[PDB]
């Protein structure tokens, strides 16, 4: 069962990566 | 883009909150276990 | 299964920062 | 397949952290 | 610095991808 | 803000070999 909510975080980690670099990229087009 | 940014922000810090909360029952949800 | 903690949570704390000097450089630009 | 994925996270980071570092130096 | 940028935007750009695809991958388990 | 950019910059390069190094850890003994 503790393998499902490793899952979720990966999940959410690679989101917050996808997050991230679109605050990067929008930074950069202000930079 | 400023608002772009703004917006990529907050819901950066709301995945970033959800991702630590995951992370803490996940961890616990363990040791216990 | 116990590295994979250790991993984790070093990344979810240096997407703490990453966030962070974006929020900061936000100020800069 | 997770170990891959996991390398392919750490790599991001990698690839996030030297953008915020370049943009710096423009600053 | 601003080519260097453009280049890392593009490799992260292809990183994400891949990275999505290989939970993808792993979610066809 | 600058130097509030620099310290986390730093912080990270340090959590970034750290999270390289422990990645390698879980690679060396699942390995075995």
């Amino acid at each position: 069962t503790l393998t499902v909510q490793a899952r979720q975080l990966l999940s959410g980690i690679v989101q917050q990566q996808n997050n991230l670099l679109r605050a990067i990229e929008a930074q950069q087009h202000l930079l | 883009y400023t608002s772009l940014i703004h917006s990529l922000i907050e819901e950066s810090q709301n995945q970033q909150e959800k991702n630590e909360q995951e992370l803490l029952e996940l961890d616990k949800w363990a040791s216990l276990w």
